């Protein structure tokens, strides 16, 4: 069984089906270093039944700055390094099986013994070895998945091979699509319009089914392969032998398997099939590859990487590139700074390029057992180039090694860069699993550990769970319900005890602005966010902005993410973005017409919201409102006109005492929501109804639902009865036990209860699907005088204490499965789904669709996590405007694209003056210095009048508002009367548009400062 | 039509004016000098003002400086703070030939932190302490129902628009709708009882009531207790009016009289008749005792 309470988000990402054969694997991994950790990490933590390491090699101090799991101990009893950490990785996750092994690989090195594992990945391995392994990897029967990366300096390299053919079992994760069927016709080949709103959305060649069609009854079950004629039409193969067509249907889409084929690493070693991430350069993958395969032979042929800065070192790789080239099938040009680059920087190593390419490495090997997604086929190439070529030509005392953990990036970034990494202020915002992998970069990396200087401060206002530990591999089950921030923060020091960090817990909000305030902003150096939403996004965006530091972002949904980079004077902001607002189901179709099993999940969640948080609220409200019942009971005599007093009267005639009084209500409202209401809709509508034009109103996407018989020993009916009387006890307050809710309990509780007859109504219903819910229709007298009889015998029965003015608020647990939510929200949303005959719905997915869950999984936090730190690496270099580098990638496809950030816009205020989104223009005066003088200062400074001046929330002066003449000549403090606290004060001014009647033009925020 | 002359002529000059309604202390707290609903609301406003609501607000001031409806039958009278405009008061008087009419209501009106992405929130202060729901729409406690305030029911275009919708739109729906001669059947239901004997019936009792409602309020507790906002603007505009009014409550006298003989509504009318002739004795007396400013 999958363990759901830590596995929810990846089960939402992966697929039940996967997981399963998933259990069922054993993988195994060769090397070592920083590479093969974090793969072994994202392995652990998505769960796989069996992992095999191996190492041939023993511990070091150099090792230090590529792993956070070694300890100084570790490399003084120069133990084998992944029989050292072994133990720590086996915390990650107890449900997966572990193992280790050390055995010697080399030619003559058996590799029958392999064939127990279904996936292998080699790391730290020399090449012609790799080429063996990879021949017996695709010469098993079934081939076991062969998968190779490296990382050395700058560069990286990945490869990928499943043999001959391997079967792609979903190509991508989405959902399949369903389209309603407006028109279709009786044509060699037939041709199908769909709604003429709704796009087509699909594509020439696939496969879809048809269900509910009238006309040709006989499409219902048939799958046929389309051709798109157009965004609304298309045509799907003969279909003139059909009957007539009449209306409706509904169009499915159907997946198929595809295969993949993969050539051997040797043959692949010309003509490779390259990944290509940056169109502007579709030549560089291949320029890598011949500058990678030439690194490879001078390993070879002098058994050692280049020295830094060797000349010899670097035209002998030169020599080797320029013939590799030659007997390359394309002959790319040599790119001479690439092999130079590549010479400089061979013996270090660069911990989050590793990051990016162990997490895409580690979600290619959970493709490789699953086939969910289309893999890598076959190459594809990471860089840092952008940084080097920032510094010009350095010198190699810059990159030779000094003693320290951090020789290994000091060799690729050089030792200035790493100390400027050192004196750095940063500030971190949410400690989820994108926080705690840049944390954990930082801590690798040296970031903050200046013992004067560098300082980091993370944030984050929630406690830890057991579902965050999926992803956030930081923290263990001994830590849930603790401060994932202080967790964080004292794990970080275990990897590295040189770093420099403060922790809180606070919500960074406009209300706590009161800590953060600008001189905290302006300590800062950079900020980065790890939100789940958009308005904390803006608000930090907006406060970077003002106080003018560089912002980083990254969103991450599914395999989806995006990396947002924001410099100051040189990017757009965050708050730039403006995509388009979600657009949300129609009141009349969420109300009275669903067609999808969401509509009804929602119908659920917000009937549950409104019932057991709304008029709670309004009930608890109104009694705070009104002191005792009496009272209200004497102002309704009176004609007094309260608020949600007929709904509370309601409530309070309808109050059980006891646990069968409970049941009984709750059937009582089973029998309204899913008997009454359809009796009643299709009383106003009925199944034969036609529109202006004849046309059925009950046609689609308009589904006629049809009313449903109440049976106890219907598992969805007792559920539904078993959560509804739980959730309804918990409401008045009534007491019960698990024995209650037993079936035999519930019938002898129902079988006295009479069932009441429906009667019809002329409610109009509001069928414009551009609806919204509006107030109430006004209460008839009759209704008054049945509330004031009601609570009139509820005082006369003693019913008016403050116990039966009280009852409780729940709020909506979503985890848990004791509180019952989910299953009530599941039992009404399934309860729907068959009441309009629509298919029904797993617990699962209701509870990722009520919850708002976001699908999460470890490779795309890591992927994302090594890009950030590499952009943020660029910030702190200073680097021009090229060299900053926004990505967004898709691993289901599996796709990676760079582009340049978006370049900031200059706003013509007038008369050809321009102005940045990173403008705030500066006035300088005096005590006596006046409004008239402001506007003559602004005038002259900038030759532009101001035309209207704002004090924040105040208005300071405009002129067609009365007596502002005389404001002119009022001085600064005598108008603005500020506090002693600032020598400025900050406003808004606007000036006139070319056109009278516009509005002003908005300027740039301007400062005062009191003094010179 | 002299009176007409002088009456356009003066209140020109006061249709709109500023007026600081919020003393303010050392420590940056409000302190409101008089009455108004959104204490609460405005007290904790957030101090990150969006720059297009002021803008926007500003771009609408001169409109709403310019161009405010000013006749006999009905003018609108527009005041703000001396350093916001984000709080709002305005005044208008009710149109003639309807129950409402002449009568003053004063308004509470704010802008909301997102504005104008948002209608305003609007509410009556003549509300008598939330004794008489005077319009259908508009409930006792003061709270404004408008489809323009997205506060009714409507189709997107009744609804508040943040592109089109202006202040001033609101201003005269507030007279195009509310402030009309006919707002018994403006309830759900009724305006389909429009025409029969019992929905006119039941509209005369409506709008006999309403009418010795707003004798009551509208006009003798304004004069008997005069808003500061518009303290001697209210004594002119009753003044100058005066002569119309003596007349009003008159003829609203005699037709309730025809009413009170019936034994449905005309029971109810005698209430109100009593409510309606005392209330006149004393508006008489006020309106000779009130002085020209
Ligand atoms: O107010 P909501 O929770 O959004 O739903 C209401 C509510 O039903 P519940 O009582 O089951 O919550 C109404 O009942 P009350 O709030 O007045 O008790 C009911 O009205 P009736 O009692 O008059 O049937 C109405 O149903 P309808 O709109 O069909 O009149 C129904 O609406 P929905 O369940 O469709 O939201
Ligand atoms: N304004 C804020 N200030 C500080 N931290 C914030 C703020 N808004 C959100 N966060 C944090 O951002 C983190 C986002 O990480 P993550 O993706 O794990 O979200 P989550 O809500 O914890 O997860 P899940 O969706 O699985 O329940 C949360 O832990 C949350 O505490």
């Amino acid at each position: 069984e999958i363990d759901d309470a830590l596995y929810s988000r990846q089960r939402y990402v992966l697929g039940d089906t996967a997981m399963q054969k998933m259990a069922k694997s054993h993988v195994f991994l060769s090397g070592m270093g920083g590479l093969g950790l974090e793969i072994a990490k994202n392995l652990v933590l998505a769960g796989i039944k069996a992992v095999t390491i191996h190492d041939t090699e023993k511990c070091q101090a150099w090792d230090l700055g590529t792993n956070f799991f070694l300890s100084e101990d570790d490399v003084v009893n120069k133990r084998n390094r992944a029989e050292a950490v072994l133990k720590h990785i086996a915390e990650l996750n107890p449900y997966v099986h572990v193992t280790s092994s050390s055995v010697p690989f080399n030619e003559t090195t058996d590799l029958s013994f392999l064939d127990k594992y279904q996936c292998v990945v080699l790391t730290e391995m020399k090449l012609p070895l790799q080429k063996k392994i990879n021949d017996f990897c695709r010469s098993q029967c079934p081939p076991i998945k062969f998968i190779s990366a490296d990382v050395h300096g700058i560069w990286s390299r990945l490869f990928c091979d499943f043999g001959d053919e391997f079967e792609v079992l979903d190509t991508t994760g989405e959902e399949p699509k369903e389209i309603f069927i407006s028109n279709i016709t009786q044509a060699n080949p037939g041709i199908v319009t769909c709604l003429e709103n709704h796009p087509h959305k699909l594509e020439t060649g696939q496969f879809l089914t048809f269900r509910e069609i009238n006309g040709m009854t006989g499409l219902n079950g048939s799958i046929q392969q389309i051709t798109v004629i157009s965004p609304f039409s298309f045509s799907i193969g003969d279909t003139t032998e059909l009957e007539p067509y009449l209306h409706g249907g509904i169009a499915v889409q159907v997946k198929t398997p595809k295969t993949v084929f993969f050539e051997s690493l040797e043959r692949q070693l010309k003509h490779p099939k390259c990944l290509i991430v940056d169109f502007s350069n579709p030549e560089a993958p291949l320029e890598i590859h011949t500058a990678m395969l030439a690194l490879d032979q001078f390993q070879e042929k002098y058994s050692r990487k280049p020295n830094v800065g060797c000349q010899q070192d670097s035209e002998e790789l030169l020599k080797l590139a320029t013939s590799i080239s030659e007997t390359l099938e394309e002959k790319p040009d040599v790119n001479a700074d690439i092999v130079h680059w590549l010479s400089w920087t061979a013996q270090g190593f660069l911990s989050p390029l590793a990051a990016a390419v162990g997490g895409v490495a580690s979600q290619e090997v959970l493709k490789a057992v699953t086939g969910k997604f289309s893999p890598l086929c076959q190459w594809l190439y990471l860089e840092a180039a952008d940084i080097v070529e920032s510094l010009g030509k350095p010198e190699c005392e810059e990159f030779l090694p000094r003693g320290d953990r951090y020789d290994a990036l000091r060799a690729c970034i050089g030792d200035t860069l790493c100390q400027k990494l050192q004196n750095l202020n940063i500030f971190l915002v949410g400690c989820g699993a994108i926080g705690c992998e840049m944390l954990k970069n930082f801590a690798l990396l040296g970031v903050g550990t200046s013992k004067e200087k560098g300082m980091i401060t993370v944030t984050d206002p929630d406690l830890i769970e057991k579902s965050n530990l999926n992803r956030q591999f930081l923290f263990r089950p001994h830590h849930i319900q603790k401060p994932k921030s202080y967790t964080a923060a004292d794990a970080t020091l275990k990897i590295n005890s040189q770093i420099k960090i403060d922790a809180h817990l606070n919500k960074v909000c406009p209300t706590t602005e009161t800590i953060y305030n600008d001189e905290f902003y302006t300590k800062q150096d950079v900020i980065i966010t790890a939100l789940d939403n958009v308005e904390a996004r803006r608000y930090v965006d907006s406060r970077c902005l003002a106080n003018l530091r560089p912002l980083l972002d990254s969103g991450t949904m599914g395999t989806k993410g995006h990396t947002e980079v924001i410099v100051p004077h040189l990017t757009e902001s965050y708050n730039s973005h403006r995509d388009p607002p979600e657009e949300e189901i129609p009141f009349s179709t969420l109300k009275s017409f669903p067609a999808a099993i969401e509509h009804t999940i929602q119908w659920a969640r917000d009937k549950f919201e409104s019932s057991f948080s709304h008029k709670p609220s309004l009930f608890n409200k109104f009694w705070q409102t009104y002191s005792s019942a009496e009272e209200v009971l004497q102002k309704i005599q009176s004609g007094h006109s309260l608020e949600g007093c007929f709904q509370v009267i309601k409530l309070l005639s309808r109050r059980p005492r006891n646990w069968s009084q409970c049941v009984e209500l709750a059937r009582l409202k089973f029998e309204k929501y899913f008997n009454h209401k359809a009796l009643q809709l299709l009383h106003c509508f009925p199944l034969d109804i036609r529109l202006k034009d004849g046309s059925l109103f009950w046609q689609s996407p308009k589904r006629p639902p049809s009313p449903i018989k109440f049976d106890l020993n219907e598992p969805l009916h007792l559920s539904f009865l078993q959560n509804a009387a739980k959730l309804y006890a918990t409401v008045y307050c009534i007491p019960f036990a698990e024995e209650d809710l037993s079936a035999d309990a519930l019938l002898n509780i129902l079988s006295e209860v009479k069932i009441q007859e429906f009667k019809p109504s002329n409610k109009v219903v509001q069928t414009d699907e551009t609806a919204r819910k509006p107030d109430h229709v006004p209460i008839s007298s009759e209704d008054e005088r049945n509330a004031i009889f009601q609570l009139e015998k509820a005082i006369l029965s003693n019913e008016a204490t403050k116990s039966d003015l009280q009852m409780a608020v729940l709020s909506f647990e979503k985890d848990d499965d004791h509180n019952g939510h989910i299953d009530f929200i599941t039992a009404a949303s399934n309860l729907r789904a068959k009441m309009y005959s629509i298919e029904p719905a797993d617990r699962f997915k209701t509870k990722r669709i009520a919850g708002k869950i976001i699908p999460a999984i470890a490779t795309t936090t890591a992927t994302v996590s090594g890009l950030v730190a590499l952009e943020m690496i660029k910030v702190t270099g200073g680097y021009p405007f090229e060299a900053y580098k926004n990505c967004f990638l898709n691993l289901a496809i599996p796709i990676v694209v760079f582009t340049e950030t978006t370049e900031v816009r200059k706003t013509k205020i007038r008369n050809g003056i321009s102005f940045t989104i990173w403008d705030r223009w500066t006035v300088h005066g005096k005590e006596d210095f006046t409004l008239l003088d402001f506007i003559n200062a602004v005038k002259e400074k900038y030759g532009i009048e101001p035309t209207m001046v704002v004090q924040g929330v105040k208005m300071l002066y405009v002129p067609v508002m009365p007596g502002h003449a005389k404001r002119l000549k009022l001085t600064m403090h005598k108008l603005v009367k500020p506090t002693t606290e600032k020598k400025y004060v900050d406003l808004t001014v606007s000036f006139a548009p070319d056109i009278d009647g516009d509005e002003d033009l908005p300027g740039p925020p301007v400062r005062y400062y009191f003094s010179h | 039509k002299s009176l007409e002359e002088k009456y356009v002529a003066v209140m020109k000059k006061l249709q709109f004016d500023t007026f600081e309604m919020v003393s303010e202390d050392e420590d940056g707290k409000l302190g409101f000098k008089v009455n108004y609903h959104y204490m609460s609301q405005v007290k904790n406003a957030n101090d990150a003002n969006s720059a297009a609501r002021a803008r926007r607000l500003a771009q609408e001031a001169v409109t709403l400086s310019t161009s405010l409806p000013l006749s006999s039958s009905s003018s609108v009278f527009v005041r703000c703070d001396e350093e916001r405009l984000d709080i709002m008061k305005v005044l208008i008087t009710g149109p003639a030939d309807t129950p409402y009419a002449n009568g003053c209501f004063e308004f509470d009106v704010y802008f909301p932190q997102d504005y104008p992405s948002s209608p305003p929130l609007v509410n009556l202060e003549t509300t008598g302490g939330h004794s008489v729901r005077f319009n259908p729409n508009l409930y006792n406690d003061g709270k404004v129902c408008l489809s323009i305030l997205n506060t009714w029911h409507g189709r997107p275009e009744e609804k508040w628009n943040p592109q089109t919708s202006s202040f001033l739109q609101v201003l005269v729906s507030v007279q195009s709708l509310i402030l009309v001669a006919e707002p018994y059947f403006n309830e759900p239901g009724y305006e389909r009882s429009r025409g029969t004997p019992s929905g006119t019936q039941s509209s005369r009792e409506y709008d006999g009531n309403i009418r010795q409602a707003t004798v009551k309020w509208a006009m003798l507790e304004q004069i008997r207790n005069p808003s500061p906002c518009f303290k001697e603007v209210i004594h002119k505009h009753f003044y100058l009016k005066r002569v119309e009014i003596m007349a009003q409550c008159e003829e609203w006298i005699a037709d309730i009289q025809q009413y009170s003989s019936d034994k449905r509504v005309g029971r109810t009318m005698s209430h109100h008749a009593a409510a309606l002739k005392r209330h006149t004795a004393q508006l008489r007396e006020e309106l000779l005792k009130l002085p020209c400013p």
